[PDB]
């Protein structure tokens, strides 16, 4: 009959590190590996804390490196061996029919512009993404782009970007070890406040050792924003990809269960009753699978 | 004054609207103070004063080489993607005129108190005797916050859309682009 699994746990692919972010100077980016780092003080107003740039600084330099790992198929946990052949035999026709091209192409461009800065991109003049991919530690091809050039809604051609694409293709296909080293400039002020990760004194900033940070969540979510097949309205952009893919800012669920555009049904029609959806629904459930998680009942 | 330039914010999944009109904002004061003058005006089309809301659109009032100035200067730099625009367009008529004010009030009685002190030679004690907790106000208004880059504080800036009137005066504006005796077409 072929039922669905019990368990499914799917180990997340795209693992990004903590964003550091530290501070320096425009015009002399490439001065920058020993720049000082922006650390997180206290302020009374009660007792909050917050974190600014120095008073001769006016960029921030948020770093993270981001493995991409491979083999999306392939769950780590199932009970149903059939379930497990069956899915996997679907996510061989899928890379079969089409590599992993597109969905590598908008996470080369969710990498592209800085979008991995949440509130320290809105108010810059100029960003400019240094991606290194590293290979045997010292380098293997080096990156540069302007993130404010490549907006946030749309997803363009390039050159480099493809080439991007198809560093990320190898690396999801399973054909290539690739590490990646991500660095970010941003012309925020002389000054002027910077947003870290926030802490669960009401206010508490993240930091790994005495230097502010973003969480390594926060950097995968702000990759996972590729969905632009859900049903569109209000003129919103993509949104970060999502069982039930849902706002919790704008308080909305799109992909609701009651239409059949969810991950769940999609996925059940897709491997049990052999229902292929569109090549845009069978990009969402392998960003999905991409994304990671834990899905099936009790 | 007879031309406008509506700015309606994008939905995002990123941002509420408040920060993204915050910010907006911001920039539009700094692209003021870049610009210097009094010639400026704003607006908030879609207010709710019953939910204390700005909305979701902005509306800035000046001549047409003001917007065509101001839709390509760099204080819109990264919020492109964040907005959608229109057209730089002479306003409609018949339309009501009504100011756009910054409204303080006295929120910190001990702040008072330490002027009351600098400038009477007072004691703490004195300062609490002579000004109690009462009198601190808090406006039932709409509201922006701002990051001050000569001083480093943030404040919420409450604005307040005045009466509908038939016809309009003359005046300047702010640096906010806040009424300090201008009018402003509202429809």
């Amino acid at each position: 009959i072929l039922s669905t699994a019990s368990v499914l746990a799917f180990e997340r692919k795209l693992d990004p590190s903590d964003a550091l972010m530290s501070a320096g100077a425009w015009a002399q980016r490439d001065a920058s590996q020993e720049w000082p780092a922006v650390t997180v003080r206290e302020k009374s107003v009660q007792t909050v804390d917050v974190a600014n740039l120095p008073s001769d600084a006016d960029t921030l330099k948020v770093r993270f490196t981001l493995r991409v790992l491979g083999g999306a198929g392939t769950p780590s946990a199932c009970n149903d061996a059939a379930y497990r052949d069956k899915l996997l035999q679907t996510v061989a026709t899928y890379v079969n029919d089409q590599g992993f091209a597109e969905l590598a192409r908008r996470y080369a461009h969710n990498l592209a512009n800085a979008r991995f800065l949440w509130r320290n991109r809105v108010g810059a003049e100029a960003v400019e993404v240094r991606i290194n991919h590293i290979r045997q530690g010292e380098v293997a091809r080096a990156w540069r782009f302007d993130a404010l050039a490549i907006g946030l809604r749309d997803f363009k051609a390039d050159a480099e970007l493809d080439a991007l694409a198809e560093l990320i293709a190898s690396g999801l296909s399973g054909s290539g070890h690739v590490l990646l080293e991500v660095v970010a400039f941003a012309r925020i002020g002389d000054g002027q406040e910077v947003f870290p990760s926030q802490e669960l004194k009401s206010k508490t900033l993240y930091s790994v050792r005495d230097a502010a940070a973003i969480h390594s969540q926060k950097i995968g979510n702000a990759l996972r924003t590729i969905d632009t097949w859900y049903p569109d309205e209000d003129g919103l952009g993509p949104i970060a990809v999502e069982p039930y893919g849902s706002v919790t800012s704008q308080g909305k669920a799109y992909r609701q269960p009651k239409q059949k555009l969810d991950f769940y049904t999609l996925l059940d029609n897709w491997v049990l009753r052999d229902e292929a959806p569109a090549v845009e629904q069978q990009h969402y459930v392998i960003a999905n699978l991409i994304r990671g998680g834990v899905f099936g009942e009790a | 004054m007879d031309h406008y330039l509506d700015i309606r914010l994008r939905p995002d999944p990123e941002f509420p609207p408040a920060q993204l009109m915050s910010v907006l904002f911001g920039k539009l004061h700094q692209a003021l103070v870049a610009q210097g003058g009094d010639r400026i005006g704003v607006s908030f089309p879609d207010l709710d004063e019953s939910r204390s809301r700005l909305g979701e659109r902005l509306r800035i009032h000046a001549s047409a080489d003001d917007l065509r100035a101001l839709l390509a200067r760099p204080w819109l730099e990264g919020l492109r993607d964040h907005l959608q625009f229109g057209e730089p367009a002479v306003v409609p008529h018949p339309t009501p005129y009504r100011q756009v004010s910054r409204v303080q009030a006295k929120s910190n009685p001990e702040r008072l108190r330490r002027r009351l002190m600098r400038r009477h030679d007072l004691s703490e004690e004195e300062a609490r005797k002579r000004i109690p907790d009462t009198v601190a106000r808090a406006l039932d208004l709409p509201f922006v916050t701002l990051r001050s880059q000569s001083t480093g504080q943030h404040f919420r800036l409450f604005i307040r859309h005045g009466p509908l009137q038939v016809t309009a005066e003359e005046g300047g504006f702010t640096c906010y682009g806040l009424s300090k005796g201008g009018f402003v077409p509202w429809f």
